[PDB]
DNA sequence: TTAGGGGGGGGGA
DNA sequence: CCCCCCGGCCCCCCCGGC
DNA sequence: CCCCCCCCCCTTTTTTCGGGGGGGCCGGGGGG
């Protein structure tokens, strides 16, 4: 039996059949054609010749774009066109690392059965089209990073499509594949498309409305088209007398991402009466839980760098930022109480008014430059590394000192500076034996020298120090400390 | 329940052909015509291709009034045919435009009877056309000895490389750990016929394969005493058991060199 | 007894969508899919108890009718509903042989589908894609939000908002009428301002009160459906004089045995959500509540920390 | 080629990994011309393993230099898992230890299969046992003392055994019981493997980890009488027999 | 009201 | 005596208000 | 053709208990 058209929805039954067909991202397809079609040359050349393009450095490409743009209709339609066969996985496939090990690990160097059987010069290869790869799950078990390792040795094109590029899980592919983007289509490209199919699906739909609902689905083709199906079963005409219901029905809810948070919150509108009438405190505490651990991170780094609109009378800017610190602090107590062993989150919401709503709308106005990321967590990982360079060197020179980490960082660090690294500067290369004989005394290594001299801050800095030492003097030191036995504090074993 | 009737004497036969070839496909279309079921199907990373042909001699009685077409997950029938006994009857029919088949477990010395129905699937896919080639390599073996071989060399490598020349085949296989070679000669006992390993070389050979599929195919060794393998220079390789009436064939993709 | 009256929201529940009130709209288009087929992916959204399981279970119904057996797979939070279910039952389901009329296809309803994993939610993408021409999906929420963006794109949305008293009172009458019970005005009022839009409410409440008193009046409605306690701390939130806020505690919240978090957590939310007062001043009252909060989660839940709290409150308003 | 040990049967020699290639994973495998000697230690550090086996068992032992053929156990069991038990393994090790070979010859066919292994490094510091005269001396079927340890490592975590005149005693009290099994010494003569003796010169009470002692009884594969010798202030020692060599586990009394 | 800066693509003196 | 099957600890990653 | 304007899209990642889900060995049992 066969299905007739009646009864397939739109979006199949008015879906692309070529490549001239897809609307937008013209650029990203023409680069994925071009990728694609120099593959084998690029293979001739041990992919280390990069092109005019510069796409011959590369093995796989990633797609990305948000949905119902065309990333899976271009990948499977760029295949077809060349002549190559495709071996598709997606989410619905299990495709962890013992899976991935035994599956489309094989045929990245296997012939195509299919390919021989159906015989152009490339349809014996495959083409691995590896769709929702943001999808998978896991960070050593998901296979990510397994796909990762694949892309590098893959013997034949493999081509990945995700929705969300910029996620902690696709780290391991940020300099493995070509990427290529797919942007949302604007409306000019999509209305010829859209006219067609109401003349064809025998609907009245005034041009002038199409606009809007683009705006409505924020690009997304698929969804216009489930509109356009949806609302023709009773209402036969779209037009300005109803594109308003239309546009509020159907206007997807999407969360922001945090620097869209951030913009948002510190705007001075929304905290005036009419723009607190409008968007109310209950969008507000929403807004903050569409990502609430990097909320706060967001309005702490950004509260500094506005020029304010709301600022009470008699009252200056400092004042409001004063304030604002003050909230911040209590919403950080909060916080600490949330994450206990007690697992207070009921408390979240009333964090989210102490961090974020009530800071904001002290300091609301238009921001003042550019909207930077937070800087806590970098500087966060550095302390975490510096300490345990310091626990490390604590517990190597524990048995000549009587102190403890932070003791040893205030108080014996700068006088050991006097005796590891000064005399180099003023007796040259004849003070190795002296600083070779102080690192015995104490236990401590070549890297445990470096480490110390890392730790020095503000006007003791010795980066410029060290290396303005000369090189030789550098050489002989790593020499003599290399050709000697030094004795050991802690015995592993 | 007049179109098609299909009747096993003994339903070990067609669990065992199922058994033979449902690790390396899933869903899988039989095409039962008047003169037998065929079938054609292809695995998920498209390099193993199989092909089943069961003739009217292997049926006990087979009356199919025009050719039907039945999609079947082969878990599914698998779990079917564990519940009858491997001494019954076992009667498939089915009927026009069917939704499901019937299979039906009859005992001779009791008055039991079986009766399942197996919901059919939607399958889209195309027939290919094996068209017969003069491969230049034919070994013939047991196929104890071929599965004992791939399982101890897949052990070791996920690879086996197949090289034949003259009087003699050989399977290395090359891994992290270690490798592993192993060297055979073609045999041949009039006491014996059934371990006589034989070759036919018209140009030397050599293919490498993946250990998975090896793997796969190999469980086939059930169905039939002897393996035939057929080997080329850049066409898919074929493994073939041998059947009473019809044949188990598998056509497994090279690596690339 | 041992011996069970079959509950009236299951005993007249509807059974077609004619029979279903409120979103005239939606249900309108519903019968028109219903009528002519072809029916898309949907997800309906909306707050408890507005009648979106029986939209979806009425339309399957009328969409394939002595085939409902077969053609539709129904899944909710109480069946397992992980990835492995997805990827071989579902899809089980998706790739069946089924013969049906002309312009109808297989149903797979996802009650609740807010509670389904992000796995499971990313493995059906591609299986609604691929097997669109023979089955389509419908979901049913409370919470829209919780659905993958790509799923969201697949499907049409259809959002159910609260019934109007005017729908509530035609329904209860209805049902009054087809059950002999004994009314007045007052209590129909009384019953609806309780439900609070809440048709299931509002019907478990008319038969609770007729099985426990017979005549549905104000007094008898009320002794069966209690005062809601966030109006009432609406009321201590708004009073003028701290004496009347305090005065409200104790004898319609303390003295009635409303647990002290309860109290907070309602006023943190009453507070939240009162556009009369300006957002600093919410803001302030918030902070406050917070505070109240926190002391009392640390174990200290007494009326004295709730008496400071409307103080503080009280001043920050002077 | 200096290193050529001939098995009758591989599967000797896979018993042998089978012993220990659950508490040790990497080895050195100390081959001399006396034969072969290893010694392992666990991740915990309080279980020995100390093997050793003589030219006598192996069947033409013609080793001419000391070499270290340290391997994986891991790697040596999937090679030895290749090839009937009855075929002959003839292990070759040459100059410079970077592979091993692994031969496995069948008569019956007249066909050899020949695998290699990789070699790797290990930081061995082989310490020499020291001999101590032990408080008791106990010998019983392996099978015994598998069936007494697995009974027992069910109602607690630790086992107690005391030896007493004419006594052993194996303990395990835990949350849902206790469970006392008492053996005596006897001889039979029918059967003379199926007999337990003792040699008894001090009290004995001494409590041990049941999770090392299921790691230990796995040695039975080996021999069918398994000896523990005993010490108040020594670890204790479990030796199961092979044709020419010796296994013998060391543990460390708890408390 | 548009945070600053870079990338895409249709229009055009 | 040995292979296949399939239930049962262990392990690791992700939420958490409404 | 370079130039102009407009629009869209990117900047980037830490953690205290309990519960639930999903994957992987392991080992007991049945069976040939
Ligand atoms: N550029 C486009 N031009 C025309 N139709 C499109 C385009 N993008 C999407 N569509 C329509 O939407 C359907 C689905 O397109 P897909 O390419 O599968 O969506 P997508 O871009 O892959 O997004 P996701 O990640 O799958 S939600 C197609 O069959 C078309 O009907
Ligand atoms: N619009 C309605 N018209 C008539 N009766 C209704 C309506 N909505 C609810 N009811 C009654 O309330 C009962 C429960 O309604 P349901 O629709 O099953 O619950 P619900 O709307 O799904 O709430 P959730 O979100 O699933 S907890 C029905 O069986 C009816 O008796
Ligand atoms: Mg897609
Ligand atoms: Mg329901």
């Amino acid at each position: 039996n066969v299905v007739r058209e009646e009864d397939k929805l739109w979006t199949v039954k008015y879906a692309p059949t070529n490549l001239q067909q897809v609307c937008g991202n013209k650029g990203s397809v023409m680069k994925l054609k071009n990728w694609l079609a120099n593959w084998e040359n690029s293979k001739k050349n041990s992919f280390k010749h990069a092109g005019k393009d510069g796409s011959g450095v590369f093995r796989a490409a990633m797609l990305y774009g948000p949905p119902g743009i065309g990333k899976t209709t271009a990948a499977h339609l760029v295949a077809q066109e060349l002549g190559y066969d495709i071996l598709e996985q997606n989410a619905s496939d299990v495709r962890s690392k013992t899976l991935l090990n035994a599956g489309v690990k094989n045929a990245l160097d296997n012939m195509s059965v299919v390919g021989y059987f159906k015989h152009n010069l490339n349809g014996k290869h495959f083409v691995i089209i590896m769709d929702e790869v943001d999808g998978m799950s896991g960070g050593d078990r998901g296979g990510v990073g397994q796909l990762a390792q694949f892309c590098r040795k893959t013997s034949t094109p493999l081509i990945l499509i995700c929705n969300e590029r910029n996620l902690p899980k696709m780290r391991p592919f940020d300099r493995v594949c070509l990427d290529i983007q797919f942007r949302r289509p604007d409306a000019n490209s999509i209305k010829s498309r859209l006219m067609t199919i109401a003349i064809r699906e025998k609907f009245k739909l005034d041009p002038n409305v199409i606009d809007r609902l683009i705006q409505t689905t924020r690009g997304d083709i698929r969804q216009v088209i489930n509109l356009l199906s949806t609302i023709s079963t009773t209402t036969k005409t779209i037009n300005h007398e109803n594109i308003n219901e239309i546009s509020k029905a159907w206007e997807k809810n999407i969360a922001l991402k945090p620097f869209d948070i951030a913009h948002k919150m510190l705007d001075g509108q929304i905290y005036s009466d009419i723009g607190s009438r409008n968007f109310t405190l209950n969008d507000k505490i929403a807004l903050y839980f569409d990502d609430f651990d990097f909320t706060p991170l967001m309005i702490q780094e950004n509260y500094l760098s506005t020029r304010p609109s709301v600022l009470k009378p008699g009252q200056s800017h400092l004042e409001a930022v004063a304030e604002a610190a003050n909230c911040i602090s209590l919403g950080d107590i909060v916080e600490k109480k949330i994450r206990s062993s007690e697992q207070l989150w009921s408390l979240l919401p009333l964090h989210a008014v102490l961090s974020s709503v009530y800071p904001a709308s002290k300091v609301a106005g238009h921001m003042a430059g550019r909207i930077n990321f937070t800087a806590w967590l970098g500087q966060n990982s550095k302390s975490a590394k510096y300490y345990r360079l310091l626990q490390e060197i604590h517990y190597h020179t524990r048995l000549g000192t009587s102190t403890d980490k932070i003791g040893l960082r205030l108080d014996y660090l700068p006088t050991f500076r006097k005796r590891l690294l000064d005399p180099f500067l003023k007796q040259g290369a004849d003070a190795i034996s002296s600083v070779i004989e102080v690192m015995d005394d104490y236990y401590l290594t070549k890297e445990d020298w470096d480490s110390i001299m890392e730790f020095f801050v503000g006007p003791d800095v010795t980066t410029a120090i060290i290396k303005k030492i000369p090189a030789t003097v550098k050489s002989g030191f790593t020499r003599k400390y290399n050709s000697m036995t030094h004795p050991v504090a802690i015995y592993r074993t | 329940a007049s179109m098609l009737e299909a009747k096993f004497e003994e339903a070990s036969l067609f669990k065992r052909i199922i058994d033979g070839f449902k690790d390396c496909v899933q869903l899988v279309n039989f095409q039962c015509k008047e003169d037998g079921i065929i079938a054609q199907a292809v695995d998920d990373s498209r390099v193993l291709l199989v092909s089943l042909e069961i003739g009217v001699e292997a049926f006990q009685e087979y009356r199919c009034d025009h050719p039907v077409t039945l999609g079947m997950d082969l878990t599914s029938l698998s779990k079917i045919l564990r519940c009858g006994n491997n001494t019954d009857t076992l009667t498939l029919i089915a009927d026009n435009t069917p939704d499901s088949i019937i299979l039906l477990f009859e005992d001779t010395k009791k008055d039991r009877i079986a009766e399942y129905s197996l919901k059919l699937m939607d399958i889209d896919a195309d027939f290919l056309k094996i068209e017969e080639l003069q491969y230049d390599s034919t070994l013939s073996l047991p196929s104890s000895e071929f599965s004992k071989i791939v399982r101890d060399l897949s052990q070791l490598s996920d690879s086996i490389n197949i090289m034949i020349t003259k009087e003699t085949i050989k399977f290395v296989a090359d891994g992290d750990i270690g490798s592993g070679s192993v060297i055979i000669k073609p045999f041949v006992d009039m006491e014996h016929p059934e371990t006589s390993i034989k070759l036919e070389m018209d140009q030397p050979v050599d293919l490498t394969f993946g250990a998975k599929y090896l793997l796969d195919i190999i469980k086939g060794s059930s169905l039939s005493d002897r393996v035939g393998i057929r080997l080329s220079s850049e066409a898919p390789a074929l493994f073939q058991f041998d059947l009473k009436s019809g044949f188990l064939q598998f056509f497994l993709a090279p690596k690339f060199n | 007894t041992l011996s069970l009256q079959l509950p009236w929201v299951e005993k007249y529940r509807p059974q077609v969508l004619s029979d279903i009130v409120g979103n005239k709209e939606t249900i309108d288009r519903l019968q028109q899919i219903a009528k002519d087929g072809n029916m898309p992916h949907m997800i309906i959204s909306g707050m408890p108890g507005i009648g979106k399981t029986t939209s979806v279970h009425c339309l399957a119904h009328e969409l394939l009718g002595r085939s409902y057996a077969d053609g539709v797979l129904e899944l909710n939070a109480s069946d397992d509903r992980g990835i492995d279910v997805v990827r071989n039952q579902i899809k089980h389901f998706a790739q069946k042989k089924l013969h049906l009329p002309p312009g109808k296809h297989k149903i797979v309803i996802l009650d609740e589908a807010d509670s389904m994993t992000a796995g499971a939610q990313q493995a059906l993408r591609r299986t609604m894609e691929l097997y669109s021409n023979s089955t389509r999906f419908a979901f049913a929420c409370n919470q829209s939000n919780k659905i993958i963006e790509p799923l969201q794109s697949r499907c049409a949305i259809l959002r159910y908002s609260k019934l109007s008293d005017e729908d509530v009172l035609k329904r209860l009458l209805q049902i009054i009428k087809l059950e002999d019970v004994k009314y007045t005005n007052d209590g129909l009022e009384a019953i609806i301002f309780t439900a609070e839009g809440d048709m299931r409410q509002a019907i478990n409440n008319l038969q609770s009160t007729v099985a426990g008193h017979g005549l549905v009046n104000a007094d008898n409605v009320f002794k069966i459906v209690d005062s809601p306690h966030p109006l009432i701390v609406k009321k201590m939130l708004l009073a003028s004089n701290l004496e009347d806020s305090i005065q409200i505690l104790r004898t319609d919240l303390w003295k009635k045995g409303y647990s002290s978090i309860d109290i907070v957590t309602t006023s943190f939310r009453v507070t939240k959500n009162l556009a009369q007062v300006k957002e600093s001043v919410r803001l302030e009252m918030i902070k406050e509540i917070g505070l109240t909060h926190m002391r009392i989660l640390e174990g200290v839940g007494t009326y004295l920390q709730l008496a400071s709290m409307l103080a503080k409150i009280h001043k920050l308003n002077n």
